[PDB]
């Protein structure tokens, strides 16, 4: 599982677009008396030529940007989770069935757990959502849609098997010891001398 | 629940990630040059604030690519706040931290340089950090510091936060141009060299000279960056020898190390102020000629009086 482009992406570029919309306003022309003021025989320093002054000059004070990295911050930091999510997929093609096995050998009945949050970690997935949109940050799940649904299924349709083999195996058990001991009680020996 | 074990348990091999390598250095002073020039582009865009770089870091000899995360921080101290935002208790064991030292303008590097000494520090302890942690941090640090192969004393690593720190030094080439424009003298290098490399020392670090116009290190910083942040196999020596371009690895400097250096100037000993040894830059820009203001008609008419009144 890719990002085609990194995660470090979805934070460079909205950085750019913070800087677009403050040079928006920031590289606005000083005013300046220079035009005949000569006196200053001096190429213009970039930091008054430009006004490159306006954030030292916040009404409210550095919380704007305080505020403004914090949305990013948060942007970013919560759909990396997500990422995440998706990435724990990763073990459906690199991944030992019989360590699970191992794991969890005769379980509650064999798994009777796993297999319930399964069908919750079908999540983030098997919807008719094909890419997942969060403020201006869309990832689009669309090359792995199928792929990883077709693995995810075939796992899941393997492990449902074995429970239900085991299952029925316990359900052998079940039914012929039941017939055993209903044929015992059925002897029906109620009065005896010995 | 149990799939975020099961799952999770099935890890395969990889490479570290998630390292925040973090500049502040005094502002104009071509960071954002350097760092730009290093990650393959020319130069990027400069701006305010923090801003991000991320470094595409792709070994060979395992084929694999990973990025770093440069948070390269404006110089103004208004501006030191957002700091919070680039390190974090999660972030902090993995950050390798280097300062802009542009040689171009000496007089303002060493309490510049200074300036991290209480910045850094103040963002370290006011996000509290455990003192478990930041000690044994602190002891793997001085650790890995003793350990160079290609120390103790009084003054080293006497204050550090246990992170690798390096001193890289951009805007090299100028010193030939102060060297003339300014008769700058050699002893003057030596002096900054020796009081630079003290610096480092009892801060641990690992200090670079390099030139963006020259093109020089950039090689040697990549491959130092890459050493300290993930652990590649390094073989670049000590390149000491020659005064253009100086390379001190974290752990090959040592007290006598210096002394070698003070000895060769004999002009003024080095344990005088750092801004008395060097000249001080002259401002250029006049002050504004001065308010023409016009006598208010109440003095006006009040001294009026006074030459109706002697009459």
């Amino acid at each position: 599982i890719y990002l085609n482009p990194p995660i470090e992406e979805c934070r460079y570029k909205l950085y750019q677009e913070m800087f677009a919309w403050k040079m928006v306003v920031l590289s606005l022309p000083r005013i300046q008396s220079q035009r005949y003021q000569v006196g200053v025989h001096y190429e213009l320093t970039e930091e008054e030529k430009f006004y490159r002054n306006a954030l030292t000059r916040m009404p409210d004070g550095p919380v704007a940007l305080e505020e403004s990295y914090s949305a990013v911050m948060g942007i970013v930091s919560e759909v990396e989770q997500y990422v995440k999510v998706w990435l724990q997929y990763q073990c459906l093609w690199d991944m030992q069935a019989e360590n699970i096995y191992n794991r969890l050998g005769e379980d509650l009945n064999k798994w009777q757990a796993l297999l319930v949050q399964i069908r919750k970690a079908r999540g983030t997935f098997d919807n008719a959502e094909t890419k997942k949109e969060f403020g201006p940050v869309v990832i689009d799940y669309g090359k792995v849609q199928s792929k990883v649904n077709l693995k995810y299924d075939s796992w899941h349709k393997e492990v449902l098997s074995k429970f239900g083999q085991m299952l029925g195996s316990n359900m052998t058990e079940f039914h012929s010891q039941i017939s055993k001991s209903r044929q015992e009680l059925e002897q029906h020996s109620v009065d005896t001398a010995s | 629940s149990s799939i975020l074990s099961e799952v999770s348990t099935r890890a395969r091999s990889k490479l570290p990630s998630g390292k925040n390598i973090l500049v502040f250095g005094e502002d104009g002073s071509g960071k954002t040059t350097l760092m730009t020039k290093l990650q393959g582009a020319e130069h990027g865009k400069k701006g305010r604030g923090l801003e991000y770089l991320y470094l595409s870091v792709h070994d060979e000899d395992r084929d694999d690519h990973t990025r770093c995360n440069v948070w390269i921080l404006d110089g103004d101290l208004y501006h030191k706040g957002l700091l919070k935002f680039a390190v974090s208790a999660e972030s902090l064991p993995e950050t390798l931290v280097i300062f802009v030292a542009d040689m171009s303008r000496p007089w303002t590097v060493m309490e510049s340089l200074q300036k991290w000494a209480s910045v850094l520090r103040e963002h370290i302890d006011k996000m509290k950090i455990p003192p478990e942690k930041m000690r044994e941090l602190e002891r793997k640090f001085v650790k890995d510091f003793q350990d160079y192969m290609e120390p103790l004393g009084d003054n080293v690593l006497t204050h550090n936060l246990g992170i690798p720190v390096l001193v890289v030094c951009t805007k090299c080439d100028a010193v030939s141009v102060l060297e003339k424009e300014h008769d700058y003298r050699d002893e003057h290098l030596d002096f900054i060299q020796s009081h630079l490399r003290r610096f480092c020392l009892q801060y641990g670090a690992a200090l670079i000279y390099t030139s963006v116009k020259e093109e020089k290190n950039l090689d040697l910083l990549y491959k130092y960056i890459v050493h300290k942040t993930y652990g590649f196999h390094f073989t670049t020596p000590a390149l000491v020898v020659e005064k253009d371009a100086v390379f001190i690895p974290a752990g090959w400097d040592n007290e006598k190390k210096i002394a070698i250096l003070h000895e060769n100037f004999t002009t003024v000993k080095p344990e005088d102020a750092y801004e008395d040894f060097i000249v001080k830059p002259p401002v250029r820009k006049l002050v504004h000629d001065k308010e023409l203001a016009a006598e208010d008609e109440q003095v006006f008419l009040m001294k009026q009086q006074s030459l109706l009144a002697k009459q």
